[PDB]
RNA sequence: GUAGCGGCGAGCGAAACGGGAAGAGCCCAAACCAUGGGGUUGUAGGACACUCUCAAAGGACGACAUUAGACGAAUCAUCUGGAAAGAUGAAUCAAAGAAGGUAAUAAUCCUGUAGUCGAAAAUGUUGUCUCUCUUGAGUGGAUCCUGAGUACGACGGAGCACGUGAAAUUCCGUCGGAAUCUGGGAGGACCAUCUCCUAAGGCUAAAUACUCUCUAGUGACCGAUAGUGAACCAGUACCGUGAGGGAAAGGUGAAAAGCACCCCGGAAGGGGAGUGAAAUAGAACCUGAAACCGUGUGCU
RNA sequence: AAGCAGUAAAUGUGGAGCCGUAGCGAAAGCGAGUCUGAAUAGGGCGUUUAGUAUUUGGUCGUAGACCCGAAACCAGGUGAU
RNA sequence: GACAAUGGUAGGAGAGCGUUCUAAGGGCGUUGAAGCAUGAUCGUAAGGACAUGUGGAGCGCUUAGAAGUGAGAAUGCCGGUG
RNA sequence: AGGCAUAAGGGAGCUUGACUGCGAGACCUACAAGUCGAGCAGGGUCGAAAGACGGACUUAGUGAUCCGGUGGUUCCGCAUG
């Protein structure tokens, strides 16, 4: 269509995506101890007055070998949010992204009785396949999923699961016949 | 190409981060000036109050009270009406679906801060005295 | 946390639809043997705050 | 330590307050009294207190 | 950060409504019977009259889970090399391209992983069978029960967002002291009308909070002055009468092959010869900066 | 928003709620007006109508709050070798 | 082109350099990475390269992102040595 | 101190403007305050009238807020009166 996949490549809203996206992907277990939480201090080395050295409160305070952290790393998280409107936009830009270039190309469903990488890697190989291919799926496939999880760049998907990021990081879809209909029927 | 990444033009900027040396401008410091209650670690003196003089919000006297029962209503004027068309008897609930009301305060209450150059059959809560002749003079009868 | 507000600021003052503040005068609760008529009528109305009290006094009213 | 045999009166703690409502605690002691109960067994001698010598011994 | 509370100052600060996780309700006292039956509440319920078909607590009873494990696809050669995994040729596996090691950088060398199989024995959870244990209802309205030194009040306090305030709703101390179904309470002083509920006895899972311990695993977390005080025989040297305070301290090499023998020397330490790819890698053992200390010289 | 589903993911759903389109008054209340006032007589505030969501930066607030430094105060205990 | 401006503390504004980690891209590396030392190199500065020795296994470059991100002063703390 | 003999000094008659609602505009001024003010509407006093009158020739005689007391009224009064 031209509502999904011939919009203008919209950066400045691929890009607030693409951040929010890894930002989001962040843990932020990172902790560090300030005076309160390392262990010992609470005792005055020396006299405030009389001694020829500079007044200490604390062994534990931010100069010492061995002392507390000022500031510093945190415990928290990274994740935020946008519009949802600018979440479709950049999905879409994401896609028409591809369809500016060749990197989709249509396919039927797949077919495979059990998994076997065999022949997904022949398969790919006889497309004129770059390396980092996106199969995009209709619904979820086990006999697509595991034929094509061991490959260096293959990374298969739902309809129910395109990414900002995961399209922009591959340069070559695979859709179905079938899936693509459901995109632009979920997609605005 | 997620190895060519440019946001915005003008829409991302360094931090300011005082403290690093006499040449950035914020070097020893660090922007506060010299001695003093402002230049020490959280001294500050608080909003508005300070210490010293006799504040504005402590020395002008308090005024009125505030009602429970406030009971105000949801505005609408003649011209969320025009997204309408005719006939169209208009229900309160109608009203908040067509992109006009969201939220019945107390009622809707229907002013006059237009024209409508349609023929509607208004139902609300509350009318103005210019609306009331502004929707009678097109017909469609209002009633509470 | 929240930002709260001075509860006695809002007693005293009201937001006009504007961003300005709609405040109530002084030297009207006793001694009115000591004030002209001229000056007893004249601190009825009411006055907004100058550009300097809401230098000072912005954030406490921020939720007004 | 000591409380009714009946109920469980006991004294409490609360403030004692000024004209200038300073605050300073003290405490709320059950008018406990010996007496003796005529329980079971035994004439016993106990701390009752005088809320419960009203009506029924 | 609303209502409200506040030397109305600094500050304190709700709840119901609404959207969700989860989601069940029960047993007593009294009336009445013979310590047992009997009975639980507000659409007022029960006793009495008419009929009329957590909630008691133990035990036996087969499938999964935890506590060891097992099988587990597929590579060769040439150059530099101390040594190949590198590089260059070609070849194969993949539901296995986690990761660790191996004389250098390995999907195909090993430990593994995907995936599947496995439990004498012990424990844990759920399934059904056993053992239990149970009579459920429906009208009526004479009269009879429905938690007493109780509710409430007064005085002094505490707590409710609410500082005694006009302080409602609750708790405590001391005194006075009620009604009993047309009864009683609440709807923020109080009063009357309506509307809602039925105190003064109890028992209840789940959603919720946390991590000494265990098991996997993660990290735009540290990497030896950092990370636990503690990577190392660390709550230890040490300090204190005592409570208590408390450090410093990692790295030979792939492999000890850890230097046979000779020479100087009392020895320590050296110089050779050796091992090693390398000994200015010799156990003070990766690199090895600056301070500092030296030896020689080109100009002065 | 919480929640629900989902790779501790983005996403989907979830319109309880929040801001704005209307102000004025202490309030009842009127409403492109309103309030004061016997009287828009005049005057005050309005009719500005573009706002809202996320994020970068600057500043502020509640937190230890740019770092180091008391004299002290309080609670529990240890001490008459 | 022409003309104007270009001392500067407190302070405001702007543009940059470098460290560490991450994503993607594309490299280098026992025919020798980082690191250290040496130089008479390049840019307006922060800085960058190259050659040469030592070293013996990891490192850069591009575009973005995230910070425990820059040390000459604190009678600073710890170690070494005068 | 500045003004005043047009009197702003003195005397007499009448009288209560030492009024209600305001107020274009301006002076001063960190803010809160302070000062002046023509003109309009309502009700009047003196004068025949034009007119004057919102105290005193002018500039000192004063004190936020909160809190409590007295008077009044269109306000609100927590299911309802």
């Amino acid at each position: 269509s031209d509502a999904v996949f011939g919009i203008e490549p919209n950066n400045s809203v691929l890009f607030e995506a693409i951040n929010l996206q890894r930002a989001s992907l962040r843990q932020g277990t990172h902790a560090v101890k300030n005076r309160s939480a390392v262990s010992g201090g609470g005792r005055k080395p020396w006299k405030q007055k009389g001694t020829g050295r500079a007044r200490q409160g604390t062994i534990r305070a931010p100069q010492w070998r061995g002392g507390g952290i000022v500031f510093g790393p945190t415990p928290r998280s990274y994740a935020y949010k946008m519009p949802k409107k600018m979440r479709r936009l950049a999905l879409r830009s994401a896609l028409s992204f591809k369809v500016q270039e060749n990197g989709l190309t249509v396919v039927d469903a797949f077919n495979f009785e059990a998994p076997k990488t065999k022949e997904f890697k022949n398969v790919l190989s006889t497309l004129e396949q770059p390396k980092k291919v996106l199969v995009v799926t209709e619904n979820e496939d086990v006999n697509v999923e595991l034929s094509a999880r061991n490959i260096p760049g293959v990374q298969v998907t739902t309809a129910q699961g395109l990414n900002v990021l995961d399209i922009t990081n591959a340069d070559s879809l695979v859709i179905t016949e079938a899936a693509a209909k459901k995109v632009e029927e979920v997609l605005g | 190409k997620l190895h060519e990444l440019k946001p915005a033009e003008g829409s991302r900027k360094e931090r300011n981060r005082v403290g690093r040396g006499v040449a950035t401008g914020n070097g020893k410091t660090s922007g506060r000036g010299h001695k003093g209650q402002k230049a020490r670690s959280g001294g500050g003196v608080r909003p508005g109050f300070e210490g010293g003089q006799l504040p504005l919000f402590r020395r002008l006297p308090k005024r009125g009270f505030t009602n429970i029962n406030r009971k105000e209503y949801a505005i609408v004027n003649l011209d969320q009406l025009n997204k309408f068309e005719d006939g169209t008897e208009v229900t309160p609930a109608l009203l908040v679906e067509s992109g006009v009301v969201k939220n019945e305060k107390s009622g809707i209450k229907i002013l006059g801060n237009g024209s409508l150059d349609k023929k509607l059959t208004v139902k609300a809560h509350k009318f103005s005295a210019s609306a009331a002749e502004a929707i009678d003079a097109k017909g469609g009868a209002h009633e509470v | 946390p929240k930002m709260k507000t001075h509860r006695g600021a809002a007693k005293r003052v009201k937001r006009t639809a504007s961003g300005q503040l709609k405040r109530s005068r002084a030297f009207t609760s006793h001694l009115f043997a000591n004030k002209s008529t001229k000056q007893k009528r004249q601190l009825r109305k009411a006055r907004l705050v100058s550009k300097s009290d809401m230098k000072r006094v912005k954030q406490l009213l921020a939720y007004k | 330590g000591k409380q009714c045999f009946v109920t469980g009166r006991k004294a409490s703690t609360g403030n004692r307050r000024s004209h200038a409502l300073n605050s300073t605690k003290r405490r709320w002691n059950a008018n406990l009294q010996k007496v003796r109960i005529l329980v079971d067994g035994k004439p016993k001698k106990v701390w009752v207190s005088a809320r419960a010598l009203k009506s029924g011994k």
